[PDB]
């Protein structure tokens, strides 16, 4: 009736965030990749992970907490079990460490589980709306997919992922919790302040109710930074194995590799390319293979991965960057030049790809995306090599891809359809955003009293699901859709563009410039 | 309270460069502990060591803050009972200090109320600030493209002789002199003459009133100093700023020049410690060292610290691990290009490669 | 020490995926398989393969599963031989792993024989000369780099250029109607891709669960440890060898990706006490790959048509691994990212591809002549492109300007929509016959279609489809003219 | 090697006595004696048994005399296992070893629980741990029971510091009366905020 | 041409230096991790 | 009666009667989704009857959860459920499913969605329950009398510089 632990040896040497243990003669011994407790006091313990088992009997330990309290000669107890962390709906809206400890703000899941079997998966057929027209159209993302986000520093890699998490808040509030998308945001090696700013940003939009944060700041040891992705996905596997869908964001795997390299070198592991350990590919490989779309027989849950990766001078020939690209099912390449050129998000469509394809798009978006793709392809080639229709609409599509916040599906799809069917041909490229703002956030037909539609109005937000069911090019919705667009185009051109083209005063010119720039950041 | 290891006696067992192994019969003291060499050794100055690793239950590896000349094996060493502590409070204002906290201005004793360890834990999540505002420097390029944030972190990446030091002096003149709060100048692996020029400048401007109240503290470990000192002067200078932020709730400016030398110093000792080098040749713990240091440089709910750090880019290679890792730890980044300077354009800021976090309409107009 | 079956040893060292085992009676022979009989509370069995002998008693080994929960001195029992995999027609329509255990959850498999995964490659006297064209239904491959039956084919490409898509098209075009059997080896690739392949094969009736299947699947993927990914290729190859020799059948062997086999060995090489080599690859890169490749060959007993996908890291064809694989192939298909970015699929660079059967003796004289003319025209068109960049198209002489117009049509006419990429392209695929391709290109070279619009050759099949697309283009253009006329 | 040599003669306590003499002698030897050591010339080691003396020369040849302690512990473990003795380590605070009555009871209870050590004879070995100020701990065959406690004057806050009064801008209901008075109402809000910041 | 040649040359020299350092670093680690057993020789034989 | 098989050929449980009873005993319609989740986990794919019961619970339930949820809409949940059934399960909604949607639109006063659902039933199904069509028209004409035909801010006249772009 005693709480007898399993002492296995003493602490021999300490080198920064790692340590070595010497086993006491005639002791049970510790198992590989298990958790151990270093008795820093008769009541206080420091967590460590077994990493090496040498011929001499010495044990390599990766420290996780209370490192400053660790001293040579202290006792070590072996729990004899792998790493398990709390998992469940009770962790949502909280900030936690890779070990599960909650971080104050101003069920147990195993962290080393195997990926689903080949026959345990199903084809990706459910879309995951990021809220950005460029991605949702040209770079479809489906639930259970791994979509890399590769770019240079200060290019929107973090903002886009956060916006994707936020975009699910409105959807989750309406649809049943069965189809709600939970979010696991993992911050690795980032500043503590950035985590706090992200936490406040999510709280403002109410995303904490469906989101949890796992933070391993820079000040924390490399071990926590090394385990954060595995702990984060483990929290997301709880929902996957119970018929629910989750979205895991890693910000970012680049710093995880550095932590793994730091651990391996200190523990006398042979270095490899760029001093990284030989088994660095296998690290990320088993991390991203755990994100899948389970088959109907296992529940139908899924985990969607959005790992983030940083490059130097737009060099995608690096070691870890290449490895991650060869693993994910698609990549979003954020280009520095486009970012400074005013294109935001700076998604380089030419270098970006989604291997899932149209299967990860809603029936409504398939038709728009397919036709849009051809126009842009021609538009890129025409300018590279004359007001042709592909060139007239291609520029307006590019202008519509500038965004600052995620867009509701109904607003985005309608705007793309209008530009696709030539409704914006008479609209100048500079005024496209202003045209979109009036279409979404006001109604010109009602204002000028010419609206004869019965149900189809942009202020009826419930039409999003009807559109997502029947498609825009259906008799139920097509007839009124064209009428609304025709009225909006005629009213916009007559009452707004004519006055805008007639402005010469410096005061009026400056006022117009502020308006159009604001419209970019509004819709 | 009193440490249980104070007065512990050890003997030198191995000497290699600035790295020394000490064997204690009763047990190696805790890591980061400070030790003093008692044997005369015919040295001209005292010898102090800081523990950084534990080789076994009795042997510990340490880095010397002074030169290890005339150091023999079996030399006697005594533990000080704690980490390296430095003076804090208003008594330090108007004074010059070194890595060990000893005044080097050849003036009266500091008479500090108390001392605090250089090594300390960083502020936690709940102790972080959420205030964004523009610090007007008077420079067109900075104020327009990459505006600085009050209480934020600013980095000036540049090569050799590009203008990093000049911009810092301009910022000091345009901000520090007309600053209500306090200021701390941390010289790390930089020219000793520059510190003297700054000290004269601060006296002429009467920011240091030798007979009155001063608003500036100087902490200098320069190029001539051994690697051990250059790897800890930043900690000591940061510690003084932390007292003002926390125990006085006072706004602080922290001018560090140059932060790159800190990483360089840790690289030199790491090679001697017997660690496998990372890419280029830097220590494998490059990121962790910066993270621990930078995370302490932040504005909490008690006070604010506006930090300006000069970063030296070796061989003008911005992809070097040292400067590359520092980008993620800065709110504002100011990149200087040699070619721009050669065209007669000063400052040589490359606006395309510069960035700021407060470049948001929600913050700026 | 002849029969080591049941020999006992103890685990002495565990570092990553490499484990050292001590035997009091002497270490078993290299490549021997060992089972961890000790009860360590693991959810999966642990098996090791001996790779080295440190001394007369100690042996280094690579684990096939994760080494979690493994303690020192743990008991280990030899299996009496190398890793064995089931063989025979009973494996058809089934999915296996590196260890030869079914993972399809479709019940026990009736195995009458098992064979070791490690075998000696055929000797020189066991080489068969088979020079016969293989019609894949693809204009580019059938024309410039025709494939040979019983030969070796490599698909060198980067990431996202279409290596996997081409393999799917080849399976759809060559495997459905294949007389013999097929073996697909997934090696260090995405698990979902294997799932999609399994569904497609069942739909295409290649794998008939109720009836008779004609293909086997062997999967060791990214999630698996390096030990598994370094032997899954041997396991599948062993199955194909049995079909070649014992069954005397003509078998297809698809491998995706062969590079992962090299990558896995490099990962474990560091822990085996081997100093790294150029680009951080193991010093044994050339020899290890050679032994595996030589086993993949057609002998006097049967024939193996091998199609292997090679990943070129960062599109660097100068890297050790892609270069080492070029000398072990009969037909190389090099894919270029630039071609794909221009909308041309498959993104094949004909100037870098090669084929062994591109000789008049093997193929028809017309086929040989047409292919050479196409290559020369493409080569010339590149030089004219540079002058276009500096001077402008108008400045080019009339003869050169004709080569430009014809060459551009050739570039677009090489593109072809595949039947498996309908979702990607949104259009039905085409299967172009060998004769149609030769005739279509022959007429194009001599200017028989100089008046046809250039875009009529983009993403189409034979010449007939070109004419139909030109007619459709003319009709829509006329409608646009009529609309403009009314305005 | 020592265990094998002693097993032939059948006496193991001689080696233990030799280690005790070595430990006593080492306490008087100069610092770092293991690196200039010459066991042949040292008179203290002249009284050791042949197996121990041979091993010491064996270590001195390889320069591994620094492992004398570890070699002794490994030997003592072998002797106890051969003699069927189970040693329980009782970790106690410095000077707190006077009372070990509870430690013996705990050790016996642990011994009873262990089935392997049913035939082994219980022995108690006291160890001094400076990490515990009160209580004791017992370790036996890896089973560790802790019944000990360890240790349980900065400036807490700035009395001068005061949290600034966070102002809130008054919000008026959006009626027509507000639009007509928009400028006037805005001025009142600005005045209110100015008063709050300054105080009056 | 002169400028590109200069950068081409600086790269080739660095590539040679970088690769060799990498290989040497992995050779040193094995040397550092090399274990010497007890010299089972006749020390009294001398 | 006839065994069903999944995508990979494995059989699926078809006895979905107990789950329907569980669905018909829920208080808040969000709990119904949990039952559907359990059915999928147990390899018991829902049939057309199960979805209709879920729609009935949504229509008859007071609210989504015990505590109010911002921007909760019964119509959105049911339409999403139908989208899942038709697209991700390959099951054609019957007349019963659409009638539940029309009833919710009439009950909630959303007279514009009723028009769209009315056409859907008149297009896919055979007409609409004339009781519900008349009820929707009554709601629409009530808005005309009270003036709540469109949100008022839309009717406000604006200009090029008279629009506040947030
Ligand atoms: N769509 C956008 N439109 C306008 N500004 C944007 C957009 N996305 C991001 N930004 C801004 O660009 C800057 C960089 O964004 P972000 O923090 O996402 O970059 P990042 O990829 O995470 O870079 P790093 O983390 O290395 O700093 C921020 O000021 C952010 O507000
Ligand atoms: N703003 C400036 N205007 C004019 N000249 C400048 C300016 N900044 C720098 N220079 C010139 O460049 C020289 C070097 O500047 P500075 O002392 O700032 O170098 P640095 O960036 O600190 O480099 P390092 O400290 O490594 O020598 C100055 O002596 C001066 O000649
Ligand atoms: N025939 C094709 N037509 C159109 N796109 C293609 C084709 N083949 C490949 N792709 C592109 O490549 C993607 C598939 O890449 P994949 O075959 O997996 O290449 P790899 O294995 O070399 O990385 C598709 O999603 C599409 O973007
Ligand atoms: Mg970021
Ligand atoms: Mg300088
Ligand atoms: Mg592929």
């Amino acid at each position: 009736f005693f709480k007898t632990t399993e002492m296995i040896g003493y602490v021999h040497s300490i080198d920064g965030t790692i340590a070595t243990l010497i086993p006491a003669p005639g002791n049970p011994g510790v198992a590989y990749n298990t958790i151990i407790q270093i008795q820093v006091s008769p009541t206080t313990f420091a967590a460590g992970l077994v990493f090496n088992l040498e011929k001499d009997g010495r044990i390599g330990i990766i420290l996780m907490d209370n490192i400053t309290e660790v001293q040579s000669g202290q006792k070590v107890m072996a729990t004899g079990q792998l790493l398990h962390i709390p998992v469940g709906a009770g962790v949502l809206g909280k900030v936690v460490n890779p070990l599960g400890h909650e971080v104050p703000v101003g069920t147990l899941g195993k962290v080393d589980t195997g990926a689903p079997n080949i026959v345990s998966r199903s084809p990706v057929n459910y879309n995951l709306l990021t809220g950005f027209k460029a991605v949702d159209t040209m770079i479809p993302i489906g639930r259970g997919q791994r979509e890399l986000i590769v770019g240079d520093r200060q290019t929107g890699k973090t903002s886009i992922a956060v916006s994707t998490i936020i975009n699910q808040v409105r959807i989750n509030q309406q649809i049943l919790s069965k189809n709600a998308v939970i979010s696991i945001y993992v911050s690795i090696g980032q500043r503590c302040s950035n985590v706090a700013r992200i936490h406040r940003l999510l709280q403002s939009y109410g995303a904490l109710r469906y989101t949890t944060v796992m933070a391993a700041t820079a000040a924390e040891p490399a071990g926590l930074q090394y385990l954060a992705p595995y702990a984060g996905v483990t929290m997301g596997e709880y929902f996957m194995n119970r018929g629910r869908h989750c979205l895991c964001v890693y910000d970012d795997l680049s710093k995880q590799a550095v932590a793994y390299r730091q651990i391996s070198l200190l523990l006398r592991r042979p270095p490899g390319r760029e001093a990284y350990p030989g088994d660095v590919f296998y690290l990320h490989s088993r991390l991203l293979e755990r994100a899948a779309m389970l088959s109907p027989g296992k529940g139908g849950g899924s985990v969607t991965a959005l790992p983030i990766v940083e490059t130097l001078s737009n060099d995608v020939t690096a070691y870890i960057v290449t490895n991650v690209i060869s693993i994910t099912d698609g990549q979003i390449y954020l280009d520095t030049k486009l970012f400074t050129g005013g294109q935001r998000p700076a998604v380089n469509i030419g270098l970006s790809v989604s291997r899932v394809g149209s299967s990860a798009q809603n029936a409504a978006m398939k038709g728009v995306a397919g036709k849009l793709k051809g126009i842009l392809a021609e538009y890129r080639k025409l300018a590279a090599d004359v007001q042709t229709i592909p060139m007239i609409r291609g520029a307006r599509f590019v202008a519509l891809f500038n965004q600052k916040q995620p867009s509701y599906f109904m607003n985005a799809i309608v705007s793309l359809y209008a530009c696709l069917n030539g409704y914006l041909d008479d609209v100048k490229v500079q005024y496209v955003k202003f045209y979109e703002y009036l279409l979404v956030h006001r109604d010109l037909g009602i204002m000028y009293g010419t609206a004869k539609n019965k149900f189809f109005y942009m202020y009826v937000q419930e039409l999003n699901y009807l559109i997502r069911f029947f498609t825009l090019n259906s008799p139920i919705l097509h007839g009124e859709l064209e009428e609304m667009l025709k009225q909006h185009t005629h009213l916009f051109l007559q009452h707004y563009q004519s006055k805008m083209n007639a402005i010469k005063s410096e005061k009026d010119v400056k006022a117009l410039k502020n308006l159009l720039y604001s419209c970019k950041r509004a819709v | 309270p009193v440490a249980d290891h104070k007065g512990r006696v050890g003997h030198v067992s191995q000497v290699i460069g600035a790295v020394v192994d000490v064997h204690f019969a009763d047990g190696v003291p805790p890591v980061l502990t400070a030790l003093d060499v008692v044997d005369k050794l015919g040295r001209d100055e005292p010898l102090t060591l800081e523990i950084v690793q534990h080789l076994d239950a009795h042997t510990g590896r340490c880095i010397a803050m002074q030169t290890t000349d005339l150091l023999k094996l079996k030399a006697k060493v005594v533990s000080t009972g704690g980490n390296i502590s430095v003076p804090v409070g208003r008594e330090t204002l108007g004074r010059i200090f070194n890595v060990l906290g000893d005044a080097i201005d050849q003036r009266g004793p500091v008479g500090e109320k108390l001392r605090m360890p250089i090594h300390a834990v960083a502020p936690k999540l709940a102790d972080q600030a959420a205030e964004d505002a523009v610090l007007t420097t008077g420079i067109k390029v900075i104020d327009l493209i990459l505006p600085y944030c009050k209480g934020g972190k600013i980095g000036l990446f540049g090569g050799a002789g590009v203008g990093k030091t000049v911009i810092i002096m301009e910022l000091i003149n345009n901000v520090a002199k007309g600053h209500g709060g306090f200021s701390v100048f941390a010289g790390v692996g930089e020219r000793t003459r520059e510190g003297t020029d700054l000290y004269l400048e601060m006296m002429q401007s009467k920011v240091i009133d030798l007979k009155g109240e001063s608003k500036c503290v100087l902490v200098y470990g320069q190029m001539n100093e051994p690697p051990g000192a250059r790897a800890r002067v930043a900690q000591s200078a940061l510690t003084m700023a932390e007292y003002f932020r926390d125990v006085e709730g006072q706004d602080v400016l922290l001018f560090i020049d140059n932060i790159f030398r800190f990483t360089q110093a840790n690289s030199e000792v790491s090679a001697l410690l017997g660690r496998i080098p990372a890419a280029v040749g830097y220590q494998p713990t490059l990121a962790e060292d910066l993270g621990q240091l930078q995370e302490r440089i932040t504005s909490t709910t008690k006070g604010s610290i506006t930090s300006v750090q000069a970063v030296y880019v070796p061989a003008d290679d911005i992809t070097d691990p040292a400067p590359a890792t520092t980008f993620s730890h800065l709110d504002a980044t100011t990149v200087l290009d040699r070619a721009v300077a050669e065209s007669g354009i000063y400052p040589a800021v490359n606006p395309l490669e510069c960035a700021s976090r407060i470049m948001d309409p929600d913050v700026i107009s | 020490v002849a029969d080591h079956k049941g020999r006992v040893g103890h685990v002495s060292q565990v570092i990553g995926a490499v484990v050292d085992v001590h035997f009091a009676d002497g270490v078993p022979p290299v490549l021997t398989a060992l089972d961890v009989v000790d009860k360590l509370g693991r959810d999966e069995p642990l098996t090791l393969e001996i790779v080295q002998h440190l001394d007369a008693h100690t042996g280094r080994c690579i684990a096939m599963q994760t080494t979690d929960l493994l303690k020192l001195k743990a008991k280990v029992v030899s299996t009496g031989g190398n890793i064995s995999v089931p063989v025979g027609r009973e494996t058809l329509g089934r999915i296996f792993n590196v260890l030869g255990d079914a993972i399809d959850q479709r019940g026990p498999v009736g195995e009458k024989l098992r064979m070791p995964i490690h075998a000696v490659a055929p000797k020189l006297a066991d080489q068969a000369a088979e020079d016969a064209v293989l019609t894949t239904g693809i204009k580019v491959i059938d024309l410039i780099l025709p494939y040979c039956k019983g030969g070796k084919i490599g698909l060198f490409g980067g990431a996202g250029v279409g290596k996997t898509v081409i393999i799917m098209e080849l399976i759809n075009n060559v495997a459905k109607g294949h007389g013999g059997f097929s073996v697909f080896a997934g090696v260090g690739e995405r698990t979902r891709e294997g799932t999609d392949l399994y569904l497609e094969m069942m739909q295409s009736k290649v794998i008939d669960l109720k009836g008779e299947s004609k293909c086997v699947l062997v999967y060791g993927q990214m999630n698996e440890p390096p030990g598994a990914r370094a032997r899954v290729a041997q396991s599948a190859l062993t199955m194909a060898e049995y079909f070649r020799d014992v069954e005397g059948q003509d078998v297809l062997l698809f491998i995706d990706n062969i590079f992962r086999f090299t990558q896995a060995n490099s990962e474990v090489s560091a822990l085996l006490g081997r100093i790294p080599a150029a680009v951080g690859y193991q010093p044994t890169l050339a020899e290890d790959l050679g032994q595996l490749q030589e086993r993949i060959t057609s002998t006097t007993k049967g024939s193996i048509t091998s199609v292997q996908a090679v990943y070129v890291p960062a599109d660097d064809i100068t890297d050790p691994a892609p270069a080492t694989t070029f000398s072990h192939l009969d037909a190389t298909t090099v894919l270029d990212r630039a071609v794909a970015e221009s909308g041309i699929y498959p993104a094949v660079n004909p100037l870098e591809c090669a084929s062994r059967i591109m000789d008049p003796d093997v193929i028809s004289v017309d086929h040989y002549n047409v292919a050479q003319d196409v290559v020369q025209m493409l080569t010339k068109y590149r030089e004219l492109q540079d002058i276009i960049a500096v001077l402008g198209i108008d400045e080019l002489s009339e003869e050169d300007k004709l080569i430009v117009d014809r060459a551009r049509k050739l570039v677009k006419f090489l593109s072809q929509p595949f039947q498996v990429a309908e979702v990607f392209t949104g259009m039905t695929g085409h299967y172009v016959q060998l004769d149609d391709t030769i005739d279509s290109f022959s007429g194009l070279l001599m200017g028989t279609y100089d008046q046809v619009p250039e875009m009529a050759f983009y993403m189409v099949g034979g010449i007939n489809s070109v004419l139909e697309k030109a007619k459709k283009m003319a009709e829509e253009a006329a409608e646009l003219e009529k609309m403009r006329r009314a305005r | 090697f020592l265990y094998k040599a002693a097993e032939e003669k059948g006496n193991f306590d001689n080696i233990l006595s030799d280690f005790q003499k070595i430990a006593a002698a080492a306490s008087k030897l100069p610092i770092f004696w293991e690196r200039t050591a010459v066991v042949e010339k040292i008179p203290e080691f002249k009284q050791l048994s042949e197996p121990t003396f041979f091993t010491l020369v064996w270590m001195q040849n390889n320069g591994m005399l620094e492992l004398i302690q570890e070699v002794a512990e490994v030997y003592e473990t072998f002797v106890n296992a051969k003699q069927k003795k189970a040693v329980a380590k009782i970790f106690v605070a410095p000077g707190g070893e006077k009372n070990v009555e509870e430690a013996r009871r705990v050790a016996e209870e642990l011994h009873k629980g262990l089935k392997e050590l049913a035939d082994y004879t219980l022995v108690l070995k006291t160890v001094v741990d400076r990490t515990i100020v009160k209580g004791f701990a017992v370790e036996l065959a890896g089973q560790y029971v802790n019944k000990a406690e360890g240790q349980q004057r900065a400036d807490e806050v700035d009395y001068t510091n005061l949290p600034a009064p966070k102002p809130q801008k008054t919000v008026w209901d959006d009626n027509i009366e507000t639009e007509v008075l928009r400028k006037y109402l805005d001025g009142l809000s600005q005045y209110d905020m100015e008063e709050a910041k300054y105080g009056v | 041409q002169q400028r590109t040649s200069s950068l081409y040359n600086k790269t080739r020299q660095f590539g040679i230096t970088a690769a060799l350092i990498e290989i040497l670093s992995a050779m040193s680690s094995l040397e550092g991790n090399a274990m010497k057993g007890v010299r089972r020789n006749k020390f009294w034989e001398g | 009666a006839a065994k069903k098989y999944d995508l990979f050929g494995y059989e699926v449980d078809t006895n979905t009667a107990p789950w329907i009873e569980k669905i018909k005993k829920c208080k808040y319609y969000d709990e119904a989704g949990e039952v559907l989740v359990n059915m999928n986990v147990s390899n018991c794919p829902p049939d057309i009857a199960t979805y209709n019961a879920t729609l009935q619970c949504i229509y008859q339930s007071p609210s989504k959860q015990s505590t109010p949820v911002d921007n909760e809409s019964k119509f959105c949940a049911m339409m999403d459920l139908l989208e899942e059934m038709q697209h991700r399960n390959r099951l054609k909604p019957n007349e019963e499913s659409w009638t539940w949607v029309m009833k919710e639109c009439v009950k909630s006063g959303q007279f514009r969605l009723g028009y769209c659902i009315q056409q859907v039933m008149e297009t896919e199904c055979k007409g609409c329950p004339a009781d519900l069509v008349k009820a929707n028209e009554a709601n629409a004409q009530k808005a005309k009398t009270e003036g709540k035909e469109h949100p008022g801010h839309l009717s406000q006249q604006a200009g090029l510089f008279d629009v506040k772009v947030e």
